């Protein structure tokens, strides 16, 4: 991806040999920058509604004539709006993004009838998985605000049209916008962005209200719809070794009808439970999480004990084989993330907006068994463990039990 | 490179357009034949229908040319 600048907008593109292009506008407008809970979700859902030049209806009917597709999502850091189309249709898609950023009519009826109901279905679908809920609850305990804000709009905190219009006034500005083109000729994109996004406000960099603070604790979400448990550890100094540690501890199986050879996968034997270790870098803080879902609260409890033990055992000793396995699993995870257009866009988006130079999968560091064990030791001995239980919470573990 | 999709709006009225209606023109034709045959069949007994239409059909038309002998007719 050749980084350049076109009329004050950061543009990154990589030409390829395929008939299909992906253009993604990445906005510094994710939930950590939210002003009101849920506004970044609502603003994401308000993309490609009625603009002054082109109605939502006209946009969708024309998009079907190009056979293009539209994908949007919100993270803690970004709102990502992606279009996928045939290479030659690039100018239409650039102009469409320009209309959205410059000329969206944020109309109250769209909020009530279109945007908010879709936002609500989005959340209900995500929450059907209790592991999603547990990991969201864990971020809320660990960070409280900023990274602890909810990503998604909820019913209890109603977002108003004035809320969304204010946030959009900040976010939809040259300082918060990056354009990322996969299989787009870089010279052609710079020319088009330079004509289309010229009259966009300059605005100012959106900032997190307040510094990231770390906290420990417990969240207990009573659902009747399945059981999960996250064990998170907030990280004050995000380091790349936690990727290797997450991949080492593992949890999911690497082949069908098997359990897996990872320490966390081996913790599930004899139970209908699954486990996944994850590491989330957010620049200034991070979160190392182990999520366990299952239908039996008794089994989840059982696995949770083994999970904590596994992390302590890692802090003691890792073999050379295991450290190499972690390098392999981690390089692979990095490679597939840079391939998937969803995550790809946000990776370069973070390089363009924030300035965090991307780590190419081929340049993923190999951590010695010493470095891995030291990282695990630093986690087992954390002052601020977070535990989020979801489901039959009376039967799930507590932080002090773990 | 393509800047705009290529299309026009065809004239329409009450949700009908010429491409659609033109597909149904033959069907109206057959329905009209059905209605014609049915109507004619319904009035086949009317003497005027026989005199003016049915008796004039070649070959077949003699089916409707029938005379009561004067000896058998009170009127
Ligand atoms: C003897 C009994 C008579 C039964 C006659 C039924 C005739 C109905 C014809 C009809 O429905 O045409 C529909 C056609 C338009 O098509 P669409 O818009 O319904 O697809 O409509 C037009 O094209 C006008």
């Amino acid at each position: 991806f050749s980084t350049a600048e076109a009329a004050g907008v950061k543009v990154a593109a990589q030409d390829g040999q395929s008939p299909i292009s992906d253009l993604s506008v990445v906005l510094r407008g994710g939930s950590r920058y939210a002003t009101v809970p849920g506004v970044s979700h609502i603003l994401e859902k308000f993309a490609f509604q009625n603009t002054v030049p082109k109605s939502a209806l006209r946009f969708v009917r024309e998009l079907e004539l190009f056979g293009g597709k539209l994908y949007t999502h919100t993270t803690r850091e970004h709102i990502v709006l992606r279009t996928q189309f045939l290479k030659q249709d690039l100018p239409y898609f650039v102009d469409a993004f320009a209309n959205v950023l410059k000329e969206t009519k944020f109309q109250q009826f769209e909020l009530t009838e279109r945007v908010a109901p879709v936002a609500e279905l989005d959340l209900l679908k995500r929450e059907s998985d209790p592991a999603f809920t547990a990991l969201e609850a864990a971020h809320e305990v660990a960070f409280r605000t900023g990274l602890g804000n909810s990503v998604y709009a909820q019913g209890y905190s109603p977002v108003t049209l004035e809320d969304v219009k204010e946030f959009a006034r900040q976010v939809y500005a040259k300082q918060n916008v990056a354009v990322v083109g996969n299989n787009v000729v870089p010279a052609d994109l710079q020319q088009l962005v330079g004509t289309a996004f010229a009259d966009l406000q300059e605005g100012s960099k959106v900032t997190q209200a307040g510094t990231t603070t770390l906290h420990g604790g417990e969240a207990r979400v009573r659902t009747s719809t399945g059981n999960a448990l996250t064990i998170a550890l907030p990280i004050a100094e995000p380091k790349p070794v936690y990727h290797a540690l997450a991949s080492f501890l593992g949890g999911p199986a690497s082949m069908p009808w098997s359990v897996g050879a990872s320490p966390l996968a081996q913790a599930t034997v004899g139970t209908h439970t699954s486990v996944k270790a994850t590491y989330h870098n957010y620049g200034d803080a991070g979160l190392f999480a182990i999520t366990i879902k299952g239908d039996s609260p008794a089994e989840i409890s059982q696995v949770a004990h083994k999970a904590v033990q596994a992390l302590k055992d890692t802090g003691a000793e890792v073999t050379e084989e295991q450290a190499a396995r972690a390098y392999a699993k981690s390089k692979f995870a990095a490679a597939e993330a840079f391939e998937n257009p969803d995550s790809s866009a946000s990776v370069i988006g973070m390089e363009l907006l924030s300035g965090v130079s991307r780590i190419a999968p081929e340049n993923v560091q190999k951590f010695t068994p010493a470095e891995l064990s030291e990282a695990a030791a630093q986690l087992s001995a954390s002052a601020k463990p977070v535990v989020a239980a979801v489901g039959q919470v009376h039967a799930l573990p507590f932080a002090d039990e773990l | 490179y393509v800047k705009k999709p290529s299309y026009k709006i065809v004239p329409h009225f009450l949700g009908f357009n010429i491409p659609t209606v033109s597909k149904w023109i033959p069907i109206f034709g057959i329905w009209g034949a059905a209605a014609g045959i049915g109507a004619l069949f319904l009035i086949e007994g009317v003497p005027r229908t026989r005199q003016d239409i049915l008796s004039k059909i070649p070959i077949i038309g003699e089916h409707w040319i029938r005379e009561i002998p004067a000896s058998d007719n009170p009127f």
